[PDB]
């Protein structure tokens, strides 16, 4: 209402004037379905410039770090009405910013309904459940016979709201959630998406097995690029369209100016022989007219494909990719290390995104394109 | 332009779906050329976007485009005559939709054909002219 | 035991359960005209139509059977049209069927993409596409428009898009007017409308009118959507419309108002412009004639640089002209520090690209008299060197030396 | 006339603040921390003294920007007063769709103090006549705000349930019920009670949407009242309702 | 883990030991000395 005769009742239902002269208010204030004890003594007159405000220790614990805001509102604020308005909204904010202290689930619906749906599913799918029953992780199999996991994080009310679904595979899963839909519904959506992608998975697993995956190491299921090794100290990375995997990916070659050219030229002339009925490897073989090494490892266990500047493999994800256009050096480098070096030198001139300089080891012209 | 492009398109998905999306809006369009351009674009997508992705996911997309093009057999003479020059070559590089193509032609044939024998003008020559307000014009160059 | 089903079986269609495409024993033409002449010879001949659609409406309160009535029919002897479409070849049943079709459609607003990813609403709009005859174009139009006007977005988006098959050459202009009322009514939805009004069959003065109905609310577009409009405006240019439109726009457009998605969308903007100005000699020249006609107000804005630099970089025929204007305007106590500072504090990432363009200019300015000019040509170098690449830095010091030893 | 004086600091610092605003047409000072020190009555008095309503739309937002940098926040009240002061004239001026700035403004501001803002503006923009295309679009956009909190949407729903309903008050409500917002049967039953009392499409769309998304909420009691409401086949798309209506029983 | 929202807590599958005592070894693992309620 307009007058604080009724508006006070309407907006603080549980504040009981104790004295005849409305001077001791006591009882509860509401917040996020939670009542908190409060005795708010005023002077003989209606002044908040001077008022007492005492609490339950629960209450003070929650309004730790606003004691000043409280004092300021008491002294600046017109009436009690808006005092309680502001205080209440402030309690709302305190709690939401401490959101991590909440979520008693309703057991008569939760723990039972969840077990019933786990029964409906079957106990070969599930892989993980938290002691608080917040986090779950489930398995399904491909027709290929691959384990694909799916984490769900469920709320105090699972059926009410959508369970947040976290999944490895690359393209985004969309789940048409109704409160009528369930774990089985979303599992079926997951199976649908799975069986949709299977082709892409078949391609990725076929490359991981029959080729030397280089840049990704035990790659996860979201990864669509594949830095493959081929010949020696030349790589090709491939990023694949998840919907059209068999379709031509985005492709390129790292390595020697003299090595990389004939690959580019061969790619240009043959690309029409590419055919999306075959596998990516079976198409690469006929387009690039070569076969791949399968992890040429033990022979050359200290041959130093490493930076030759920092002398290390694996600089902060980065790999020795930039090489010398020379038969006698072939000394690989890092982008990072060769830029940092060549920047210093007198001889080094920078065009737009390129630096020409001398190879550290052999002092021959080497080009770096950032 | 569009011949040059296609080595892109068997490779690409994104670009193909863009070309189609654009040509869609050239077919309803206001200026004349938009149609004969969108026709030329489909003819050439059907031609070299598959011999016959997955074949099940080409035969429905081709038969979708063909659904578009039955409209163009409806449109005026210039836009038709392009499809009669074009269908031979479509079939030549992409044989399999001959069974959809020929019906599509045969149905357009039937609209001018009088299939009772010993009826002496065997063809409807008087419906192959659009005359309104003394504009005397070929539609359907039979 | 219903007139509909009975007379459908008489006319030679097999009316099925709901789980597969409905068969057809006879030709579609034969079927259509047979159904017509059977009802004609039937008593209560105008009145049977009500009972006909009553039988139809009672049947299709099952969704699956309705789907089969909407789906492509089975041909015994090899693919054919949908039953509802085939009913809608007939002039006498058409208006009512449309009425009933339309009537219930809004049950299907919320329960979309059910089972096998099927769009019952796009199903049912599609069922109108390319009717040879619609009897009462006006009735169709007014219902369909009331539909757009009320209905939620996603769906209405689809309707909007799908308007130009549907409408006959009768009524495009009508639809023209009601969308223009949607346009001033609805900001959210300038975009597809724009596509549709581009692909409909119209009067140009109408299209001009609506174009201004954009630009008055060009203040009021959501940011993402700016690009897409502006292209239209610069396709809605003739050789004669140009200054007018650019002048209003050159006033209207802010670049100050618009603030990570912000910068991306701004780039999109300049790109779209970039593509326009690329392609109309008329636009580039006229831009600059409608900046120099705003030499008068020394309150003209950031955009009036960025455009020049862009237009210098992009368009080369103009190089002399921008430099003439830039000297003439900066001499006048217009373009200054506060502008040039503001340009390179927010719009570096725009200008990063136009590295070589800024400095061709800076080199043009220091060869002058009038410390006002040379101050500007310097400040150019300072910002150039602050914000850009290391290559730009090298070029700065390169050209500084060139002054120092020659100048 | 009421003989309110601003705190002494403010009457003295009044010209510093009047200096700052001018700058912002063409990081927040501690002078701006002094907006706290104003009571909203005092602020009401000040914002009138500052001449907030006069701004460019550019400047308005820049300032909103600046008021959102307040640590601590503006109290529910100032923000109220402010918003009343900053915007309301601007909204009530509106002939056309509100400017993207103001779009941005109202969104911007509403984001943090979504309740104070729409607490302030909701009621009076709607109990206004001449409330037209543009305005309703602002309130729709408010209720589609991603920020706009479940609890806050319900406070919004709460406060819309106070109002006089016409054409415009449904359009707000639909678009807010199109965000599938939970209810007490109290609020639900009064939405329905309110709703049921009549040829306007808005009427129906509202009806339709509630019957479908909130079926699960609807008692038989409600369903009977829907029955009476569409008795008038002045209602279009009647047949649709009847299906949904029937589908519940 | 500032600190921690809820206290969700494991047993180590021992009974009611009242009057616990911990010594930090870091010699293995942590090794503590307790009195079970039954007098052990
Ligand atoms: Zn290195
Ligand atoms: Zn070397």
């Amino acid at each position: 209402m307009a007058v604080t005769e009724a508006s006070l009742l309407r907006q603080c239902p549980l504040l009981l004037p104790q004295n005849r002269s409305k001077t001791v208010y006591e009882g509860f204030i509401s917040a996020q379905g939670r009542d908190f004890h409060l005795r708010i003594v005023l002077p003989e007159d209606l002044q908040l410039k001077n008022a007492r405000l005492l609490c339950s220790w629960q209450l003070r614990t929650i309004l730790s770090g606003y004691h000043r805001i409280v004092q300021q509102r008491m002294q600046h604020s017109p009436d009690l009405m808006s005092f309680m308005m502001e205080l209440k909204m402030l309690l709302e904010v305190a709690l939401k910013n401490r959101q991590e202290l909440y979520a008693l689930p309703p057991p008569p619906q939760f723990y039972s309904s969840l077990i019933e749906e786990i029964g409906t599913l079957g106990w070969d799918k599930l892989v993980y459940a938290d002691t608080c029953f917040s986090t779950i992780k489930l398995k399904a199999e491909d027709a290929s016979g691959r384990e694909h996991l799916i984490t769900l994080k469920l709320k105090a009310k699972y059926p009410a709201e959508s369970p947040d679904y976290f999944v490895d595979f690359p393209v985004p899963f969309c789940a048409s959630w109704t409160p009528q839909s369930s774990l089985i519904s979303i599992y079926s959506q997951f199976l649908a998406a799975i069986e949709s992608l299977k082709a892409f998975w078949d391609v990725m697993d076929e490359i991981d097995e029959k080729t030397w995956v280089l840049e990704p190491e035990k790659p996860p299921r979201s990864a669509t690029a594949r830095r493959i090794a081929l010949g020696n100290n030349v790589s090709i990375n491939i990023e694949v369209d998840p919907r059209h995997p068999t379709m031509l990916p985005e492709c390129f070659f790292l390595g020697a100016d003299h090595v990389v050219k004939p690959l580019g030229i061969k790619l240009s002339r043959n690309i029409h022989l590419w055919d999306p009925e075959n596998s990516v490897l079976q198409n690469l073989k006929d387009v690039l007219e070569i076969d791949f090494p399968a992890r040429a490892i033990l022979e050359k266990s200290d041959f130093t494909m490493d930076c030759g500047i920092c002398y290390a493999y694996q600089l902060d994800g980065t790999i020795p990719d930039q090489v010398c256009d020379n038969s006698q050096c072939g000394q690989p480098f890092h982008q990072i290390c060769l830029y940092e070096w060549l920047r210093g030198l007198l001889t080094s001139r920078q065009s737009f995104n390129i630096i020409f300089g001398e190879c550290p080891y052999c002092s021959k012209p080497i080009t770096l394109k950032m | 332009l569009l011949k040059a492009v296609q080595p892109l398109l068997k490779v690409s998905m994104s670009m193909r779906d863009c070309l189609i999306l654009v040509l869609r809006k050239a077919m309803f369009a206001n200026q004349l050329d938009a149609r004969k351009s969108a026709v030329a674009g489909f003819l050439l997508l059907l031609k070299n976007f598959k011999v016959l992705y997955n074949s099940v996911a080409n035969e429905t997309f081709c038969l979708e485009i063909m659904d578009s093009l039955r409209r163009c057999l409806s449109q005026q003479a210039d836009v038709r005559l392009m499809l009669y020059e074009g269908f031979y070559d479509v079939l030549r590089r992409n044989s399999q939709l001959a069974n959809s193509v020929m019906q599509t032609l045969l149905s357009q044939l039937k609209q001018f054909y009088e299939p009772k024998p010993d009826l002496l003008p065997p063809l409807k020559l008087e419906a192959c002219i659009l005359t309104q307000g003394d504009k005397i014009s070929l539609q359907e160059p039979l | 035991d219903s007139i509909f089903v009975k007379l459908l079986k008489i006319s030679g269609i097999i009316l099925k359960t709901g789980e597969s495409q409905n068969q057809l024993a006879v030709d579609q033409i034969a079927f259509q005209k047979k159904l017509f002449q059977t009802l004609r010879r039937h008593p209560s001949y105008p009145k049977i139509i009500e009972e006909f659609v009553s039988g139809l409406e009672s049947y299709i309160e099952d969704e699956d059977s309705f789907r089969n009535c909407l789906l492509s029919c089975e041909r015994l002897q090899s693919y054919s049209k949908s039953l509802i479409k085939l009913l809608l070849g007939i002039d006498i049943l058409q208006p009512a069927i449309i009425k009933t079709l339309f009537e219930k459609l809004p049950e299907y607003f919320f329960e979309n993409k059910n089972s096998d990813e099927i769009n019952i609403p796009r199903l049912i709009v599609s069922q109108l596409k390319w009717l040879d005859r619609v009897v009462d174009g006006k009735d169709l139009t007014t219902k369909i428009m009331q539909l757009i006007s009320i209905a939620p977005e996603n769906l209405q988006h689809d309707i909007i898009t799908s308007l130009p098959e549907i409408l006959g050459d009768s009524q495009h202009a009508d639809v023209g007017k009601e969308l223009s009322d949607l346009l001033i009514e609805n900001t959210s939805l300038t975009v597809p409308i724009l596509d549709v009004l581009s692909s409909l069959r119209l009067d140009p003065n109408f299209l001009l009118k609506v174009r201004q109905l954009v630009m008055d609310k060009l203040s009021s577009i959501r940011l993402e959507d700016l690009p897409v409009i502006i292209k239209f405006i610069l396709h809605s240019v003739t050789a004669m419309d140009t200054l007018e439109v650019i002048s209003e726009l050159r006033e209207k457009l802010d670049l100050q108002h618009c603030v990570s998605s912000g910068q991306s969308c701004i780039i999109l903007l300049f790109d779209v412009i970039k593509s326009a100005i690329r392609y109309e000699k008329t636009i580039s020249e006229a831009w600059i004639k409608a900046i120099e006609n705003t030499a008068s107000v020394s309150e003209h804005k950031v955009f009036d640089l960025v455009m020049l630099f862009i237009i210098y970089s992009t368009n080369t025929q103009t190089k002399k002209y921008i430099d003439r204007v830039l000297r003439n305007k900066i001499r006048s106590g217009c373009i200054q520090e506060q502008l040039l500072q503001s340009t390179f504090s927010v719009h570096y990432l725009v200008l990063k690209d136009m590295c070589s363009s800024i400095l061709s200019l800076a080199q043009s300015l220091l060869h002058s008299l009038d410390q006002s000019i040379i101050s500007f040509g310097s400040l150019l170098y300072k910002y150039a060197f602050k914000f850009f690449d290391t290559y730009c830095q090298q070029e700065v010091v390169g050209a500084l030396v060139t002054h120092i030893c020659s100048g | 006339a009421e003989s309110l004086e601003l705190p002494k600091a403010i009457q003295d610092q009044l010209p510093r603040l009047q200096q700052l605003l001018k700058t912002l047409e063409e990081a927040p000072p501690v002078e701006l921390q002094l907006l706290h020190e104003c009571s909203p009555s005092q602020m009401d008095l000040l914002c009138a003294q500052l001449q907030l309503p006069q701004l460019s739309d550019l400047g308005l937002l820049r300032l909103c920007t600046w008021l959102l940098a307040l640590s601590p926040d503006l109290s529910l009240s100032n923000a109220t007063v402010l918003t009343r002061s900053l915007f309301l004239g601007r909204i009530l001026s509106l002939t056309s769709s509100a400017s993207r700035l103001l779009t941005t403004a109202l969104t911007s501001f509403c984001a943090k103090y979504t309740y104070p803002v729409c607490s302030a503006l909701l009621d009076p923009v709607l109990q206004a006549p001449g409330t037209g295309p543009a305005q309703t679009e602002l309130l729709c956009c408010l209720v589609k705000m991603e920020s706009l909190e479940p609890d806050a949407q319900v406070l919004m729903l709460g406060q819309i349930l106070e109002l006089p309903w016409k054409e415009e008050t449904f359009l707000v409500l639909q678009s807010l019920l199109e965000r599938q917002v939970e209810m007490t049967p109290e609020k639900f039953s009064v939405l329905m009670e309110k709703l049921c009392k009549t040829t306007s499409m808005a009427y129906a769309k509202l009806m339709l949407t509630v019957m479908t998304k909130y079926q699960a909420n609807i008692t038989e009691t409600q369903r009977l009242g829907l029955a009476m409401a569409l008795e008038p086949n002045t209602t279009f798309l009647r047949k649709s309702l009847k299906a949904a209506l029937k589908h519940l029983g | 883990r500032p600190e921690e929202g809820p206290g969700g807590l494991p047993p180590m599958l021992c009974p009611a030991s009242l009057n616990i005592c911990s010594v930090v070894s870091l010699s293995g693992g942590t090794k503590l000395l307790a009195l079970s309620a039954k007098g052990r």
